[PDB]
């Protein structure tokens, strides 16, 4: 959930 | 296949694969492509039942050869590609294999080489593709593997090929995904179709039965390594990872672990993942010049193939990334793992040198994953991050007008962020799995990874700083997860690391860094700097909510996840923590905030505050109580704690900062209560005193300047409209209030009373009233603009002076019950329901519990007999912490707050009901109502609240101003103006008196109608605390005149000794004082105030953008109020509306009426939905109040009414709609004065006269008819047998509920914990009066001791009339049943059954009920010219008759009927000649009918020949009710006996003739047939199903039926004709005598002609008899048991055809002739008679039933083996058997 910034 | 696996062939089925069978399955299974696939698998089902149900016959089969030439047709031969095939290949084989020699032949031919290759063969995928999308993914080849895998298991020699085969299957797969050539579809290959179900089938194979032999020797014949590889196929796609067949993979590897406990799946994964690892340490490498990312420098330097991304050698980079993805969504999956064994070696493995290896690389590749996807996603970000520079231009320049160099950046970008979330999912499950000494590495190196991503710093060339603040967010992000679990507790190993190795120092220098820029301004300046960059918010933001996890001291000292004890100190760690905090935090405290991601920033910052300064106690207390690892953890032990002086200066600075934060971010609020709460709990009240008054004189200024605001604009400066009237919203001044006075409002209710004095002595009180005064016209003035805009400030001022009058309220009642009490030893006592006893808790229990009440704290633990309690003071329940029990306990009993004075609550009443006039906002009304619910409670100023014409306001709200609450308090509002002094005490006795007299349930587990528990005084009290609540004063009159404490029985006569321990008993301090009621006192009614009828009339006449009380609302509200007050009842009853009301209204009419006429009826357009239903409630309501007559008379006769004007109205469907409510009402309301009264009012009449005043030929008078019908059935049996406790801004019939209830409700909303005070004065009050008067009761007695029709003709017609017309809808049932229940009076009984027998002799403008009797011509059932029914409605009017004659006989018309359209055993006589009549003589269903009602009636001479002629020419049930009714009425009488068997014979007589006038053709046309199939024409009249034959059979039977006749020529006849039919051909052609055959044997053969017929007929009989399912020996045909040669050998059989258990019996199959011998054949012959099953010495176990034909077999055969000498074959035939003369041998 840290990596959705990306998706 | 069917008969091969039924029995009946069991014997005999052997001879079944000796015919051609064989050589024609050959044929199909050798053409399974001429021949379907579907026959292709039967025929190879049929074979394999075959060899399942007679293995040995299997050698057959070999012999022939049918299974070489199955094996060749499914293994060398292509298999034909469908689902059913595949999954019975294995089986088919299961059976080939069985005889051993077929086991040979198949292993010889490589099988599983070739069965296997269908899961890599394109042409088998369609039967692999999953069926209707819905079962799962591999279902064929899960299927395919579990029938392998059960081949294996019965085969064990077939297990080490077939691994073999299956290992070179995933080596097959690897080459497909090694070599260039292939690439995989969605030359194209569909490698991951293949992949997923081979990977299926494997996991199937590999892990059904939980064996551990298949995985053990997969794993030993090197499996894992082509397994592992599939994950690393370079041609395998970039979305593989994620996808099925990767799960597949990683399936199959987790089965292997948990099934074999082995950690060669890890390490061979680990091996090749360091394999792969090591291939793209290229990522880690940057450019090292002005570039981008190094996956766009790979990416864009692939020349200009049109797709790179698919060619393992155009992007190697990212091939391999996607196979460490593949690697690592299985090392994620074999961790999520609970067994302790395999998360051991899971741990094991991964704690190893390659292990920590493989760790290392995985971190550097997170940190450059972050890294690249950062400057992927900048750069794919249309030129707004970077500043103006080719930083990646360079590359995407080759790459190449956006949306092109976007969509291939986007590919990769989501390669890297999905492999950087399932590394991040493996980090944070391994922290789980080294937590719960290699473990200890792992943690050290995972704890290296989060310092090097705190601490991680870019190339020099990165463009702007937001490249590290995203990635600092992301390693913030990836800390806090991998530091602390879910519910925020820390891992102290991780903690410990973190601190040890560093991460602590980085992530405070990070903070340091963000706020400096890099050191380009100091920290203190940095956050309000303007040129702070733009991602420095959302790092602040997870940087605080990481340090508030880091930082609590209830969860880093109370961590479930600490360490053992034997060295880390959470409390070391939280000095240097908060010591760090606090420093960044003031370098935060008072500056502005951000744009976005301030007021999170600002919660946590708050919230660490909060953290520190209570934890700066606990850890000072706990302070005080007090190679590498170990010099770091000793050298942060020497650390100063945070200064005691720094803290309390910081608290003594801070009311600033607070409140800057609450004019710029409101929502923070709560937040700074906590914050300021725990200053205030740190420092004194001279500290709690100085913020107080700081907040009140801000609250103070800021209503002085908004009451200035607000002076009337006379000299008209400003616009005097939209500026004052929003100004009063929109000033500075009313943004602060509304968080000044909700923070004052937080701080009373944790401070309740010194914010309340403070708050009293500041008058702020009044100053805030006269505000709300003064803002009153403001808002009306918008409500004309009707731009209503309602200053937000309102809410918190009513809610502060809900809760300033609250707490006062509950100071008075805990003042005096503070002068009740002493303060020392205060005994609380818990109370025992099952004895009924308070008993008292142990001192330090009592102790405990008080001194925590006095504290005020909502709970108390304690323990007892090492039982957990607790104590909850909001509800004073006692749980037990194990079972759950709640037990109730209670307080045994021996700074004033002045309070809202009058002016204040008149001033606020009023400025309450202003803001209901103009619909302020849902929040405030509620807040308003809430306030007005408090202050209400006092009649008086409910009375001002209604004299204000506030319920019409109430009733005009619309449902743009409502919320969840409105419904539920406006009903309170309204009770606590209909509770009038007078009302109240009447509705206070009604519940003490329920309350005491019903033993009612609570939550407390108070037995449901206890006598023990329920019945104590002190517990009713306590269950009645909200009606002392609800008027304390009134409370006690009441339950002082309606109470008395009971008095136990006189226990032993005589004063002296007696008395002196009744005494004793009755008084004891300890003592179970039961309730008595005293007796009704006849108390008179109430007289209603006329405001309170001002009330209630405008909500009957509301009866009369959508409104927030719609009728449905009001009526649920009336019904309510009605149940609970009489008052009201005879008041709405009274009531009536007057002409031109409303516009419903014609004229002069009641409320009732109108409810009955206009609401409550269904009708298909809406106004409000659920009106009808609700009506019906307020109505039966209105009935179940007693109300004496006033509302039951009423109602009845508006009811009455309502039906004749329903009646009356014009035929319509608004008149059928009225007419069906009322019905429904009628019904509803009788489910008994009521009842009393539908009698003497006549109802019962009225319902039943319904029809005459209905259309009979409607289609809705069925529906109307069945609804009248429902109550008149029910009446002639009976004769003749929400509220949110706290306000959202403050916070972060049965079915009608009775008024205690209500009560309880307002209490908890007024006074949630304050209410047990109250319950203990009035308690006190009630007991010194009750045993007082219990004692002087007590001794009055031990003194006088030592002195010593229902329905009237025409309604029954109409009924009646009901009865004759035709409508399917109609209840017939119901009606019936109406007719049974007003014929148990004789009277009603003889009327309506006669006219009924009328009915049916005489079927033997109102009245125009037309029935569609034929084709042409609608039929009217009445012709009136003396009433005539034409005939073709007559069978229907007979029909229903008969019907209802029926359900009587299971328990004049005519004038009246004609009068109506102008506007047992004795009638058993006429029922009889009923059936010579035409209409019933022709019908079969009629003469049915009529025979059944005889039949049940049962229970001369032309009656009984009437009935008699019924058989004899006419329906098996009136045959059978023909039987019945003779046999009884024979019973009856002798005479009659003697004439219905004279009768009878006549009929049988003459049928005899008839019948031989008809076989004397059958045997003429016989001999012309023959004399020259049958199908003589003479045969049809014996065939058919009404010949003589049966009739003449029928009547014989019903005469032998009776017993407990010259027929010679027609047997005869008979006998004659039967042999010439015997003679022809045909066998069958006797049948037709069969009935006349069993007619001879009836006659004769009595209970002889009979033997000679049956011998010279013998074939015949046999044929009956074998035809006849009639058992030989209960039948006629018993008596020939003893001369057999007249049956069939089959005849006999039938006819032949202990308990009984199963038993063993256990044989050697090399012995079973003399092992049988040896155990049998000293067994006796009833163990015998035992069912056996057979156990053959250590051979597998098979079908007992096979297993013992088979043995039966081979003793056959050895009964005839030579070497015994039993048999020898006759010298002549050489097959038969014979005693051998040799065996004596």
């Amino acid at each position: 959930s840290l990596w959705d910034r990306f998706s | 296949k069917k008969a091969i696996q039924d029995p009946a062939f069991s014997d005999g089925i052997r001879h079944v694969m000796d015919g051609s069978l064989p050589t024609s399955l050959k044929h199909i299974i050798s053409n399974a492509e001429y021949y379907g696939p579907s026959l292709f698998l039967l025929a190879t089902e049929v074979v394999t039942v075959f060899v399942f149900q007679e293995p040995s016959l299997l050698s057959s089969l070999q012999d022939n050869g049918l299974t070489d030439v199955m094996l060749h047709a499914l293994l060398i031969k292509d298999v034909p590609a469908t689902r059913e095939v595949l999954g019975s290949l294995p089986n088919v084989f299961s059976a080939l294999c069985l005889n051993a020699r077929g086991l040979q032949s198949f292993v010889q031919c490589q099988p599983f080489e070739r069965l296997f290759k269908v899961l890599l063969s394109p042409d088998y995928l369609p039967a692999m593709r999953r069926r209707r999308s819905s079962d799962p993914l591999g279902d064929t080849a899960s299927n395919l593997g579990s029938a392998v895998d059960e081949l294996m298991r019965h085969q064990p020699t077939l297990k080490t090929d077939a691994t073999t085969a299956i290992i070179k299957l995933l080596e097959e797969i690897c080459n497909l995904g090694r070599d260039p050539k292939y690439i995989c579809q969605k030359i194209p290959i569909p490698l991951m179709d293949y992949i997923l179900n081979v990977m299926k089938f494997v996991e199937s194979i590999l892990s059904n039965n939980t064996t551990d032999d298949h995985c053990q020797e997969f794993v030993n014949q090197k499996g894992l390594l082509p397994l592992v590889t599939i994950l690393g196929l370079p041609n395998l796609p970039i979305d593989f990872p994620t996808s099925a067949a990767c799960q597949a993979v990683a399936g199959v590897c987790k089965s292997i672990l948990t099934l074999s406990h082995e950690p060669k799946v890890l390490q061979e994964g680990l091996l090749q993942l360091d394999s792969i690892l090591s291939s793209l340490e290229p990522l880690h490498r940057p450019i090292e010049s002005p570039g981008g990312s190094v996956l766009l420098r790979e990416l864009a330097c692939a020349g200009n193939v049109a797709d790179a991304t698919l060619s393992a050698q155009a992007t190697p980079l990212l091939h391999a990334l996607t196979a460490a993805h593949a690697y690592i969504m299985m090392f994620v999956h074999t961790c999520r793992v609970g067994q302790s064994e395999i998360r051991s070696i899971s741990v094991n493995q991964w704690g190893s040198q390659l292990g920590l290896s493989v760790l290392s690389k995985l971190s550097q590749l997170y940190c450059s994953l972050v890294w690249e996807s950062t400057v992927l996603l900048s750069l794919c970000t249309p030129n707004s991050l970077p500043s103006g520079c080719e930083f990646g231009q360079a590359d995407m320049q080759k790459l190449v007008a956006m949306a092109a160099r976007i969509k291939q950046i986007k590919p990769l970008l989501s390669a890297s962020s999905r492999l950087g979330r399932a590394l991040a999912e493996l980090f944070g499950l391994l922290v789980k799995l080294c937590v719960g000494p290699a473990a200890r590495s792992t943690a050290s190196a995972l704890t290296k990874l989060l310092t090097k991503g705190l601490s991680w710093q870019p190339p020099p060339y990165t463009p702007t700083p937001r490249f590290r603040l995203t990635f600092f967010i992301c390693s913030v992000g990836f800390t806090s997860p991998m530091l602390f679990d879910e519910r925020k507790y820390p891992y102290h190993l991780m903690l410990q690391k973190f601190l040890c190795s560093g991460g602590h120092n980085a992530l405070f220098e990070t903070f340091n860094w963000a706020l400096s820029m890099g050191g380009k301004v100091p920290v203190s300046e940095g956050l309000e700097h303007s040129d702070l960059p733009d991602g420095t918010g959302e790092f602040l933001d997870a940087w605080l909510m990481l340090v508030e996890k880091m930082v609590n001291p209830t969860t880093v000292l109370e961590s479930p996840h600490s360490l053992p004890a034997k060295q880390f100190s959470a409390l070391r760690f939280l000095v240097v923590t908060q010591k760090a905090a606090f420093t960044c935090i003031k370098n935060l405290w008072n500056r502005k905030p951000l744009k976005v991601y301030g007021g999170r920033m600002a919660e946590s910052m708050l919230a660490i505050l909060c953290h520190i300064l209570r934890g700066e106690p606990v850890i000072r207390e706990r302070l005080s109580k007090e190679e590498e690892e170990a010099k770091c953890l000793e050298k942060f032990q020497d650390a100063d704690p945070l200064e005691q002086d720094e803290l309390h200066t910081f608290t003594d600075t801070m009311l600033p900062g607070c409140f800057h934060l609450l004019d710029e971010l409101p929502d923070t609020v709560y937040r700074v209560c906590d914050l300021i709460m725990t200053a205030i709990k740190r420092n004194g009240a001279d500290y709690r005193d100085m913020i107080l008054k700081q907040v009140v004189n801000q609250v103070w200024e800021a209503a002085d300047v908004l009451i200035k605001a607000a002076l009337p604009l006379t000299t008209s400066d400003t616009k005097t409209v939209s500026e004052w009237i929003s100004q009063m919203a929109t000033l500075p001044q009313a943004s602060n209030l509304a968080t000044r006075i909700l923070l004052l409002t937080l701080l009373f209710e944790e401070l309740k009373l010194p914010c309340a004095w403070v708050v009293e002595s500041s008058g702020i009180l009044n100053v805030l009233i006269k505000l709300l005064e003064v803002v009153q016209p403001c808002l009306q003035a918008a409500k004309e603009q009707k731009e209503v805009q309602t200053p937000k400030w309102i809410t918190p001022v009513l809610l502060l002076i809900d809760f300033y009058e609250k707490t006062a309220i509950s100071s008075k009642r805990r003042a005096q019950m503070t002068k009740y009490l002493q303060s020392n030893s205060n005994n609380w006592r818990w109370f025992d329901d099952r004895s009924g006893r308070w008993c008292s808790y142990s001192a330090s229990n009592n102790s405990t519990i008080d001194s925590a009440w006095k504290s005020g704290e909502t709970s108390v633990r304690f323990t007892a007999g090492r039982r957990r309690y607790t104590v909850q003071f909001t509800t004073m329940v006692q749980v037990n912490e194990e079972t759950g029990n709640r037990r109730p306990v209670m307080l045994t009993l021996l700074i004033l707050i002045q309070g809202l004075t009058e002016d204040m609550v008149t001033v606020l009443i009023r400025a309450c009901v202003s803001m209901l006039g103009v619909p302020v906002d849902p929040d405030t009304l509620h807040a308003t109502l809430r306030l007005c619910l408090r202050l209400t409670r006092d009649h008086k100023y409910a009375m001002m609240f209604a004299e204000l014409k506030s319920t019409r306001m109430i009733l005009n709200l619309t449902q743009s101003s409502g919320f969840n609450g409105f419904t539920p308090l406006v009903t309170l509002l309204l009770r606590h103006i209909i509770e009038d002094p007078c009302t109240l005490r009447h509705t206070m006795e009604k519940v003490v008196r329920s309350a005491a007299t019903s033993g009612a349930g609570s939550t407390t587990s108070g037995v449901v109608s206890g006598s023990l528990g329920s019945r104590e005084i002190n517990y009713i009290l306590r269950v009645l605390g909200p009606a002392a609540c609800r008027n304390p004063d009134i409370f006690t009159e009441v339950a002082n005149c309606c109470i008395r404490i009971a008095l136990p029985a006189p226990r032993g006569s005589g004063t002296a000794s007696d008395d002196e321990f009744e005494n004793l008993r009755i008084k004891g301090p300890n003592a179970v004082q039961l309730v008595k009621t005293t007796p009704l006192k006849p108390s008179p009614l109430p007289v209603i105030p006329d405001t309170i009828k001002e009330v209630i009339y405008d909500m009957l006449n509301a009866l009369a953008s959508k409104p927030l009380m719609p009728t449905s609302t009001i009526l649920r509200l009336l019904a309510e109020l009605v149940r609970s007050y009489v008052g009201i009842a005879t008041l709405i009853a009274n009531y009536s509306y007057t002409v031109g009301q409303s516009e419903l209204i014609k004229e002069d009419c009641s409320v009732l009426a109108f409810v009955l006429d206009h609401l409550l009826p269904h009708t298909q357009n809406a106004e409000d939905k659920d009106t009808p239903a609700l009506a019906r409630l307020f109505l039966a309501s209105l009935a179940a109040a007693g109300s004496g007559t006033d509302a039951q008379v009423a109602l009845v006769n508006e009811v009455k009414a309502a039906l004749g004007r329903a009646l009356a109205m014009a035929e319509s469907t608004e008149k059928h709609a009225r007419l069906q409510a009322v019905m429904c009402i009628i019904s509803t309301i009788m489910e008994n004065n009521i009842i009393r009264l539908f009698l003497k009012k006549g109802l019962v009449n009225d319902l039943a006269r319904v029809p005459h005043s209905l259309d009979l030929s409607s289609p809705n008078m069925a529906n109307t008819v069945n609804a009248a019908l429902k109550p008149l059935e029910t009446l002639s049996r009976i004769v003749n047998q929400n509220i949110p406790t706290t306000h959202p801004l403050m916070v972060r019939l049965s079915s009608i509920p009775t008024a205690l209830t209500r009560w309880t409700e307002e209490c908890k909303v007024l006074d949630a914990e304050s209410m047990h005070d109250c319950v203990s004065v009035v308690k006190v009050s009630i007991v010194n009066h009750l045993e007082f008067l219990r004692d002087e009761e007590l001794e009055e007695r031990r003194e006088k001791r030592r002195k010593q029709l229902l329905l009237d003709h025409e309604a029954l017609s109409c009924l009646l009339v009901l009865l004759f017309v035709d409508e399917p809808k109609l209840n017939t049932s119901r009606l019936h049943r109406v007719l049974r229940n007003l014929c148990y009076h004789a009277q009603t009984r003889h009327w309506v059954i006669r006219s009924l027998l009328s009915i049916l002799q005489r079927s033997s403008s109102w009245l125009s009920v037309s029935m569609d009797a034929a084709l042409g011509c609608r039929t009217n059932i009445f012709q009136i010219q003396t009433v005539h029914i034409h005939p073709q409605a007559a069978p229907v009017v007979c029909r229903h008759v008969l019907d209802t004659l029926i359900q009587l006989a299971k328990v004049d018309f005519w004038d009246l009927l004609v009068k109506l359209d102008n506007m047992e055993a004795s009638p058993l006589g006429q029922l009889m000649n009923m059936l010579s009549h035409p209409v019933i003589r022709r019908s079969s269903l009629l003469t049915e009918k009529l025979l059944r009602l005889l039949s049940l009636i049962s229970i001369g001479l032309t009656e009984n020949q009437l009935q008699l002629s019924v058989e004899v020419l006419t329906s098996e049930e009136g045959l059978e009710d023909a039987a019945n009714v003779l046999l009884q009425l024979s019973r009856g009488d002798s005479g009659t006996r003697d004439t219905v068997l004279k009768l009878l014979l006549n009929g049988a007589r003459h049928l005899g003739y008839t019948l031989c006038k008809q076989i004397g053709t059958l045997l003429a046309e016989l001999r012309e047939y023959n004399l020259e199939e049958l199908q003589l024409p003479s045969m049809s009249m014996l065939t058919s199903k009404t010949s003589t034959q049966k009739f003449f059979l029928r009547v014989l039977q019903v005469i032998i039926q009776l017993r407990d006749l010259s027929l010679d020529e027609l047997w005869d006849m008979l006998g004659e004709c039967l042999k010439e039919l015997e003679e022809s051909h045909d066998q069958h052609a006797v049948l037709v005598l069969q009935p006349a055959v069993e007619a001879f044997f009836l006659v004769h053969a009595t209970e002889q002609k009979f033997l000679r017929f049956a011998e010279t007929h013998r074939t015949v009989l046999n044929q009956i008899l074998r035809q006849s399912t009639t058992h030989l020996a209960d039948g006629p045909f018993a008596v020939l048991v003893d001369y057999i040669r007249v049956l069939d050998f089959d005849v006999k059989r039938k006819y032949f055809r202990l308990r009984k258990e199963d038993m063993a019996v256990h044989v050697r199959r090399d012995h079973v002739f003399e092992d049988s011998y040896r155990e049998l054949h000293r067994k006796s012959p009833e163990e015998m008679k035992n069912r056996l099953y057979i156990v053959f010495e250590g051979e597998e176990g098979q079908d007992a039933g096979g297993l013992l034909r088979e043995w039966y077999m081979i003793i056959s055969r050895e009964m005839f083996n030579p070497m015994y000498a039993l048999f020898r074959t006759s010298p002549g035939d050489r097959v038969t058997y014979t005693i051998n003369p040799s065996s004596h041998c």
